[PDB]
RNA sequence: GUUCCGAAGGGACGGGCGAUGGCCUCCGUUGCCCUCAGCCGAUCGAAAGGGAGUCGGGUUCAGAUCCCCGAAUCCGGAGUGGCGGAGAUGGGCGCCGCGAGGCGUCCAGUGCGGUAACGCGACCGAUCCCGGAGAAGCCGGCGGGAGCCCCGGGGAGAGUU
RNA sequence: UAACUUCGGGAUAAGGAUUGGCUCUAAGGGCUGGCAGCCGACUUAGAACUGGUGCGGACCAGGGGAAUCCGACUGUUUAAU
């Protein structure tokens, strides 16, 4: 049962953002020319937004509120897959795969993953992968 | 041939007083006196042998003129457990807190039951 | 002491407030300009000798030079 | 049932196809073709959970052998040893339908 | 090729200590000496770090056992018994 | 007697109150209150243990890593930080502009690269917790790097003839 | 190369032969492109000749065997009998 599809949570392993938790938003079962292994393009968040509570401004609640987030390519072996399911709606022609021999593209692809994934932690769902992992 | 001698007060081959032959620009051969061997930090884990990589082995208080980039790794636990034990710990926190759920899940249903 | 490889930074750190003079070593194959800075030596080695001559003519006004054999 | 399993993986391994290891069962969990993984008793509880985590997802039927390695590859037919393998292709032997 | 007839590890004691010595020492010599397999890994890299304390090489596992042996027939004994115990305290 | 029968702390981020100086800005000195606070016991004990950071040439009658010259380096300090660089300087929409480019609204901005081990010159953060280095026996064998010795020739000077 | 033996020793047991100088021979390896070229470093074995039988020529350098008594052994002890 081929598991690994968009929309998957799942947890980095390894490198910088290691214990992060990201979403798939393409899967390449079968690795291409350049990458032999089979690998996924991916968007997480990189600094989760702080605990939030009553009795604060609002001020201070929508600066906390704020989320940064990173894409990048993994292996499968160093992605760790979760069950849950997160359905954001990510634009595939500013999110794709050949956003990495461009730094402008890459600035507009993070900020594309990151103005939803606000928009989806302020409707409050998803409140697992918005909370970070205690390891 | 040139046979030499110390340079300070003591004359006793401890730690502290060990040398290595150098040829001077007047044509002689001298002592100096070397630096202790530093060391690499060893893994928090408790379990792997190995040193750490990617950080300086310098003599404890030679840290503080380093930089900080020149004493880690950009990653978690970056400098002080290495990347193996690192991600077992990711794994295992994961796992167990979803067989936590399971067993949640299971003892209200079993409350339902009952 | 510090080896520049640039002119137009070794030119900089000529004009730099530090610096209390530069020395023109002339040996063969070669030739050396050694700015004293307050911390380093900065050394700047060129194999052309008119390139040479038009720098040393380009070194600040204010700045004692001294050519040394 | 030892000796029954012991008959079925000789069965398997001398017809059908399989993987043996940790770090190939998991890519043939995740490319969706293992249809049976065995575990020995005393690999690492880590990677067993995790070998049963990845059989939850992917549907995939999970059996604790009940011997260690050295011997669950001495089953195997193997002169060393495994703790992980994965059965891809029955062939012709009833290890699913047991 | 076979070196000696009798004398096994105590060759190196030389004609020194007695004969019945050097026998009841040769075999707590090979126990100590020996290399047991890992019942964590299935490798057989368990030493005796110091007396009483057993080390494995590949899982970097470390157990407490027997002086000589990696185990002991009392140990062995009193962890049966006490699995039965434990089975009948909770029926 | 040395933690044993002690009310064994005179410290601190921050908050509040009260005064002061300095362009009363903002901070500092403080004075009071709130809040936070285990130490294993004062103190002594190593010119061979632990312990950041200096080397080369010259110089006397007798002193040199100490004097002179030349190259460095560590620690501490610095209102105004003395300067520079990083933070950090973008995107959308709407106008004007043939365009280049510029004006108005909004919104983001506590850094990036690599599959990875890791890398880049920086790259916020307190009480608290965790870990490392300091921090280690004896013996054997092997390998690498030096210094000395050895060998084959070029020079310069001396001995024999 | 013996008695004996705690089978480890005894053991260099005991007892014999050889050893100089010179001229040769054979074997033992690298690098480059079953072959070829270019480089080597020390050793071992054998042979001919030769000296007033002399050769580990100075220095260095275990006498041995057969038994008895005592203490198993290594170790320590009355600085000045
Ligand atoms: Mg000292
Ligand atoms: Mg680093
Ligand atoms: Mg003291
Ligand atoms: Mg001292
Ligand atoms: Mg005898
Ligand atoms: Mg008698
Ligand atoms: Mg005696
Ligand atoms: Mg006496
Ligand atoms: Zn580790
Ligand atoms: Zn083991």
């Amino acid at each position: 049962g081929k598991f690994m599809k968009p929309g998957k949570v799942v947890l980095v392993l390894a490198g910088r953002y290691s214990g992060r938790k990201a979403v798939i938003v393409k899967n390449i079962d079968d690795g291409t020319s350049d990458r032999p292994y089979s690998h996924a393009l991916v968007a997480g968040i990189d600094r989760y937004p702080r605990k939030v509570t009553a009795a604060m401004g609002k001020k201070k609640i929508a600066k906390r509120s704020k989320i940064k987030s990173f894409v990048k390519v993994y292996n499968y072996n160093h992605l760790m897959p979760t069950r849950y399911s997160v359905d954001i709606p990510l634009d595939k022609t500013v999110v794709n795969k050949d956003v990495f021999r461009d730094p402008a593209l890459k600035r507009k692809a993070r900020r594309e993953a990151k103005v939803k994934f606000e928009e989806r932690y302020k409707t409050g769902k998803n409140k697992w992968f918005f909370q970070k992992l205690r390891f | 041939v040139q046979r030499l001698t110390y340079r300070r007060r003591l004359s006793y081959n401890t730690a502290s007083n060990k040398t290595r032959l150098s040829r001077t620009p007047g044509n002689r051969i001298v002592y100096l006196y070397t630096k202790k061997v530093g060391k690499a930090p060893k893994s928090a884990c408790g379990v792997c042998p190995g040193r750490l990589r990617g950080v300086r082995a310098v003599r404890p208080k030679v840290l503080m003129r380093l930089s900080k980039t020149k004493k880690h790794v950009s990653r978690a636990y970056g400098g002080s457990m290495c990347a193996k034990c690192v991600r077992d710990r990711i794994k295992r926190a994961f796992l167990i807190e979803e067989q936590k759920i399971v067993v949640k899940v299971l003892k209200a249903q079993a409350q339902s039951q009952k | 002491p510090r080896k520049i490889e640039e002119i137009k930074d070794f030119l900089l750190t000529a004009r730099r407030k530090d610096a209390k003079s530069v020395k023109i070593k002339k040996n063969k194959d070669n030739v050396k300009f050694k700015v004293r800075c307050s911390r380093y030596l900065y050394t700047l080695v060129i194999t052309d000798k008119e390139k040479a001559e038009k720098l040393k003519q380009s070194l600040p006004p204010g700045l004692a030079v001294k050519e040394l054999k | 049932s030892l000796e029954s399993i012991n008959s079925r993986l000789q069965l398997v391994m001398k017809s059908g196809k399989y993987v043996l290891g940790y770090k190939q069962s998991l890519k043939m969990i995740r490319q969706g073709k293992a249809k049976l993984v065995i575990l020995a008793n005393n690999c690492p509880a880590l990677r067993k959970s995790e070998i049963e985590y990845y059989a939850m997802l992917a549907k995939t039927g999970v059996h604790h052998y009940s011997g260690n390695n050295i011997e669950l590859g001495t089953a195997c037919g193997k002169y060393y040893r495994v703790c992980t393998l994965s059965i891809i292709d029955p062939g012709d032997s009833d290890i699913i339908r047991s | 090729a076979k070196r000696t007839k009798k004398v096994g590890i105590v060759g190196k004691y030389g004609t020194r200590y007695g004969a019945s010595l050097r026998k009841m020492v040769k075999k707590i010599e090979i126990s100590q000496h020996a290399k047991y397999t890992c019942s964590f890994c299935g490798k057989t890299k368990m030493k005796r770090r110091a007396v009483g304390i057993w080390h494995c090489g590949s899982c970097m596992k470390t157990v407490a056992g027997g002086a000589w042996t990696y185990n002991t027939t009392s140990a062995v004994t009193v962890k049966s018994a006490i699995r039965r115990l434990k089975e009948l305290k909770d029926q």
